[PDB]
């Protein structure tokens, strides 16, 4: 209506720093997107042929019969579901995301934590498990003595997701309700546009039909009066949201670094557990992250003593805790149980006998 | 005697198409789970409107009677079914004291096995008249189920009512209050179910 | 402009909003019924005495007034409430005819609330009268040889009528001493007089044939009303449109949908209307806005050119070299089928540049260079050499400390 | 005079909801770098990409007007060989894993 | 006042948007209770020597 129009431009400067305030918000979403996502200087592409050592990433990976989303990238997509306003599109489309996570995850499998550092380094796959069991204070050997185990585990842990996210939504909670705040906002924003803020009419054609000219403009300043503070009341709460998401962007970007392109030693940051990896998916609106953890499961009490004495010189554990089954003594490593024989080679010496608070007397052999 | 109304009385309130969609509208329902007057023929109070209905196989019903007098020193509505045809008419009727069959005017209009059932309001000077019929298998009662009533007419007949008669084997009469509503309209756009929302705390939850 | 700056950086910056206007109007209504009777009202067999004056009423029918002034058979018409050509549009809650025979320096009199012997002691009008006076001469029926006498108005009462005050009380007018014992006499005489109507009269004294329009609105709703217009229905345009009284602005098109017999109009979600049915062939049309969206202007910077390409977002190329992203209509920019790192963004993977005779173009922006990893089961990569590098990372820390003093800006002084 | 008030009003609780919801996202900022400091400057973090791109040796604070810059020293692998290997290797009839 | 609640009806939404928000904050309250204390599955207990 150029009736309204002219009325509205006594208010000055106000329609313009709406538009500019939601310009801030739509920009910086594509700023959200890129810091979480184009982590990665190039894609790389998994090899033709999956000898990984036993683990099965075929669930995660790719699927080019699916846009060319992982198997478990589909099942996240499908579990979450105009008076002058307008949507715009994101930078990045569906694609590009699933050929950046595509790209992080085939680096992370092929090369470790190395393509985060520079260049990616090639190692394979349980080699590069066993060094992430050096990282979580359990010895190398400890993997490849178990690897059919580990990996079956591995592999039953990933089908557990599939079940999970095919049977139930309820996880993606923090993603749908992002889309039912902004669905929620946008239903309001229209809906006062039928409100009277004390005008004869909410309609703005109806006003100029029932009155005179200097009687109408007096009833359309309170329409104006009215959806412009509807409008700014919008602008306000998308502004104070966008900084949510924001908060929320900043954190998926530090674990997208901390636990995929890396191995963090943050106790609960990449889910409970020792740490060992991460894996990035995709999802409307975010990012998945699929932690996989090392946690303890069987143990026994033990016996135990902070040195034991030999010929009067005390001996501590270089790397371990000395344990007793009942009638010998061992040295173990603290996050798994395997025995050893205490000698000259798994300790150290430190003066006589006597200092020590609760010292054993045991045999150390010399080899 | 009275009968219990369960889920019946919801008309299609206006002349809009909606699909897949859950619609709030406030206005003059028959209340959920209400007792309704029960009859196997008194001039009853029409208070803000009226829901009528009637267990059928007979055609043994065939019109009403609308005023606030009902009698001769003003305009009054007279519907019947002449067998053929609805017709209508508005007239100062210096009418009988009791209904009669073939067994001044300002206008006029022309159009157990079964339920029939209807509702009537008049608003702004504008008699409304809304309906449905289906097959049924219960002898006593209202059948407990839903369907939505389907507008008539419309007659714009600037005339009053606080009065009404039935002419005249089992008929029902229930009163119309001022209720909020939630309405449900299925891809095909017909109302399929509903709730009033004062009911109970799960129907203002819903 | 936009900028309020005559040096403009590297980007892409929004200017103004695009808008397609409604090219025509359409309008459509219900097939025509029920014809009010005026035509054969005004070849009515009978008339009457003015103090009797006789109505005729009108109702349930839609109204044509204007073969009444474009005929020129009427030798006197005049109008009242509404001008002549309006009556055409109107309603009314009742419409009436009124109908006499009186002396052409008469018919004059006949006006809202005004005087004259006619109107003051036979047909009184109220001061908010809505009606039309159309009458034509008829000596050639109304008068006789030797005078006809069976006309009859009202030539004496006490006080003037009120409105429509139909007064037919016939007692003896006294105007003197003479007692009236319901005979006349002098200065003793009867209200009711004869104008004699003689056929060699002149024309302030002869008969003219009087049917007087009357219209009545009321707090009950309307029983007579106005025809109206329709178009051609014309989809696949922009356009202002109104069906039955829903009016609005936008591109009609066809629809899948089946509106119940009673339904008219279909809603959105938002309760905004998107589907109508036809009244006159009764398709049902879905109704979707006329396009609109941010215009936006692709520029290198005015250090490297002046050329610029912009963008219609979310339009379609149809309703504004030109090419079609999905982020909206493009203008001014090649499409080119390499890729390249995002130079300036436009969306949807799209982004320009301006680049080798030199041209912006338009591209899909590529995430990085492909890479095969050389795995292997036994092949391990360890590097031989390294790099010390220095990065340099910007945080700011601080605001400038703003305080503005709330009652000098508002008021001051 | 009241619709100046109404309107100047309305022009400045407008700046003052904007300057409380920008002052939060330079507190964001002011509470990271004041973190990078203490984790980067003052000791040698291990977090990945948070003190510069590869392995972190130290980091230099360097003042800017309304901010700080902070020059990340790190250690990039820069030339690479293929090699065999095994996880393992067998001697007197025992596995012998890199200590 | 009920001569003022049917004036208040003519804003529309802003009073069901603000009740909404405030609903927000208190229940968001809880939420971070838990996230800081909650970190513990079973009541651990300290011996009695
Ligand atoms: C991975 O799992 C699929 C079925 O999900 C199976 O067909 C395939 O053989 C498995 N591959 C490996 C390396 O375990
Ligand atoms: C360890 O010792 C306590 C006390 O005898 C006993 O209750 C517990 O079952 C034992 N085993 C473990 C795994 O705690
Ligand atoms: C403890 O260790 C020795 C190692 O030779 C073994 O013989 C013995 O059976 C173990 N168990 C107990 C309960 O002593
Ligand atoms: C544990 O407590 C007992 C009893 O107080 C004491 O004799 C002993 O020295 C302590 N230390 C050890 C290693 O048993
Ligand atoms: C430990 O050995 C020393 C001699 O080496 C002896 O004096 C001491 O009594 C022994 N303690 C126990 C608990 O046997
Ligand atoms: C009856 O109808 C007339 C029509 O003018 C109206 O004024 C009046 O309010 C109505 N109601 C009653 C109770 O008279
Ligand atoms: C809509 O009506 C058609 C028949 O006109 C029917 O085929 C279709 O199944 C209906 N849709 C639904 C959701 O029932
Ligand atoms: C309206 O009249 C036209 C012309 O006779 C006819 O084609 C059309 O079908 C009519 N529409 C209705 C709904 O009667
Ligand atoms: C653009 O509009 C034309 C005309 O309606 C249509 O043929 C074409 O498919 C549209 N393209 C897109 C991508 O909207
Ligand atoms: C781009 O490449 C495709 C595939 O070769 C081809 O169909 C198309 O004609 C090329 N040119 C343009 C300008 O799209
Ligand atoms: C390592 O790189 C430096 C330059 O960064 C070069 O001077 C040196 O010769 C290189 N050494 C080897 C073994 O490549
Ligand atoms: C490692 O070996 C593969 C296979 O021959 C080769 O493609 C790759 O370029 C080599 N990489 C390096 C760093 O030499």
């Amino acid at each position: 209506s150029t009736e309204c129009s002219n009325l509205l431009l006594q208010y000055g400067s106000f329609c313009t720093q709406l538009n500019r305030a939601l310009t801030g918000i739509a920009v910086e979403q594509d700023k959200n997107t890129q810091e979480v996502f184009a982590q990665v200087k190039q894609i790389y592409k998994t090899p033709p042929i999956k000898d990984f050592g036993g683990f099965n990433f075929s669930q995660i990976l790719p699927d080019p019969s699916k846009s060319k989303r992982s198997f478990i990238e589909d099942l996240l997509f499908n579990k979450v579901t105009f008076n002058g306003l307008t949507v715009l599109p994101p930078l990045l489309t569906d694609e590009m995301i699933a050929q950046y996570t595509s790209a992080l995850l085939a680096g992370t499998i092929t090369s470790g934590w190395t393509f985060g550092a520079g260049a990616a380094l090639q190692i394979p796959f349980a080699m590069q498990m066993a060094y992430r069991f050096n990282g979580i204070g359990v010895t190398q050997n400890v993997l490849y003595e178990n690897q059919k185990l580990i990996a079956n585990q591995f592999n039953s842990a990933i089908g557990k997701i599939q079940d999970s996210l095919s049977s139930t939504a309820s996880a993606l909670g923090k993603l749908q309700d992002v889309v039912n705040q902004n669905a929620q906002a946008l239903n309001t924003l229209v809906k006062q546009l039928s409100s009277n803020f004390g005008a004869i009419s909410s309609v703005l054609n109806d006003i100029l039909a029932r009155l005179d000219k200097v009687e109408a403009e007096v009833q359309i300043d309170r329409l104006i009066t009215g959806r412009l503070q509807s409008l700014q009341t919008y602008v306000t709460q998308q502004l104070i949201r966008a900084a949510e998401i924001r908060a929320s962007a900043n954190l998926a970007a530090t674990k997208m670094s901390e636990c995929v392109l890396g191995q963090s030693k943050r106790v609960d940051f990449c889910g409970k557990g020792y740490h060992l990896m991460s894996f990035p998916q995709s999802a409307p609106h975010g990012v998945v992250f699929l932690h996989v953890t090392y946690v303890p499961a069987q143990e026994k009490n033990f016996t135990t003593a902070p040195a034991i004495c030999h010929d009067g010189k005390a001996h501590f554990p270089r790397e371990g805790v000395f344990v007793s089954n009942g009638t010998h003594w061992f040295v173990t490593q603290r996050n798994f149980y395997e025995p050893q024989i205490i000698t000259t080679h798994n300790t150290f010496v430190s003066g006589n006998c006597d200092v020590v608070i609760g010292i054993v007397n045991n045999t150390v052999y010399d080899p | 005697a009275y009968t219990n109304s369960f889920t019946r009385g919801v008309y299609y309130p206006d002349k809009v198409f909606r699909s897949s969609v859950l619609h709030s509208t406030q206005d003059l329902f028959l209340p959920f789970f209400s007792n309704v007057t029960w009859f196997h023929n008194p001039v009853l109070p029409f208070n803000d409107g009226v829901y009528f209905a009637s267990t059928e196989k007979s055609n043994i019903i065939r019109g009403w009677i609308f005023g606030t007098t009902l009698d001769s020193k003003t305009q009054s509505l007279l519907i019947v079914n002449n067998a053929t045809n609805v017709v209508i008419k508005v007239c100062e009727f210096q009418f009988c004291n009791d209904p009669f069959l073939g067994v001044n005017c300002t206008f006029e209009y022309v159009s157990f096995k079964n339920l029939r059932e209807f509702v009537f309001k008049n608003i702004d000077g504008y008699f409304k008249i809304y309906s449905k019929h289906t097959p049924i298998n219960l002898v006593r009662d209202l059948p407990q189920g839903f369907s939505a009533l389907e507008p008539l007419v419309d007659l714009p007949i600037g005339i009053n009512i606080t009065r009404f008669q039935t002419l005249l084997a089992a008929y029902y009469v229930g009163y119309l209050q001022p209720r909020t509503f939630l309405l449900k309209y299925n891809e095909n756009g017909t109302i399929t179910d509903a709730v009033d929302c004062a009911l109970d705390p799960l129907s203002e939850t819903k | 402009c936009t900028l309020k700056s005559f040096t403009v950086e590297k980007g892409i910056y929004q200017t103004s909003n695009f808008r397609v206007q409604p090219t025509e109007s359409i309008v459509r209504f219900p097939n025509i019924t029920n014809l009010c009777p005026f035509g054969e009202v005004f070849n009515a067999t009978r008339f009457a005495s003015v103090y009797a004056w006789n109505r005729k009423r009108i109702s349930n029918c839609v109204a044509d007034y204007s073969v009444l002034y474009n005929s020129a058979s009427f030798s006197t018409f005049k109008c009242y409430g509404v001008s002549p050509t309006k009556l055409n549009d109107l309603c009314f809650t009742n419409v009436y005819a009124d109908s006499f025979v009186i002396r052409g320096d008469e018919v004059r009199q006949i006006a809202p609330g005004q005087t004259g012997k006619i109107a003051d002691y036979n047909y009184k009008l109220p001061d908010d009268f809505t009606g039309c006076v159309i009458a034509w001469n008829s000596n050639n029926l109304d008068s006789k040889v030797g005078g006809n006498y069976n006309y009859l108005y009202r030539l004496f009462r006490k006080s003037n009528l009120k409105p429509f005050e139909r007064d037919i009380s016939t007692e003896i007018y006294q105007a003197g001493s003479t007692p009236c014992n319901g005979v006349e006499g002098f200065n003793c005489y009867f209200p009711l007089q004869s104008y004699g109507f003689q056929p060699t009269y002149g024309v302030g004294y002869q008969p003219y044939r009087v049917v007087v329009l009357s219209f009545e609105l009321l707090h009950a709703p309307a029983t007579v009303c106005g025809p109206k217009k329709s178009t051609n229905l014309v989809k696949n345009k922009c356009v202002n449109f109104n069906f039955n009284g829903l009016t609005g602005t936008g591109v009609l098109t066809e629809s899948n949908k089946k509106f119940l017999p009673f339904q008219q109009f279909g809603r959105d979600i938002d309760d905004t209307t998107d589907a109508v049915r036809d009244p006159q062939t009764l398709e049902i049309l879905d109704i979707t806005p006329c396009s609109f969206g941010g215009v936006s202007v692709i520029t290198p910077g005015t250090n490297t050119s002046n050329q610029v390409a912009v963008l219609y977002q979310g339009v379609n190329c149809t309703e504004v070299n030109v090419f079609q992203t999905r982020a909206g209509c493009l203008i001014g920019a090649e499409h080119v089928n390499n890729s390249y790192e995002c130079d300036i963004p436009i969306g949807a993977g799209i982004c320009a540049s301006y680049q080798t005779s030199q041209s912006i173009i338009a591209y899909t922006m590529s995430l990085g260079a492909e890479n095969s990893v050389a795995y292997s089961n036994n092949s391990i990569a360890i590097p031989i050499n390294f790099t010390i590098s220095v990065t340099t990372e910007i945080l700011p820390v601080s605001m400038t400390k703003t305080s503005v003093d709330c009652t000098m800006y508002i008021c001051g002084d």
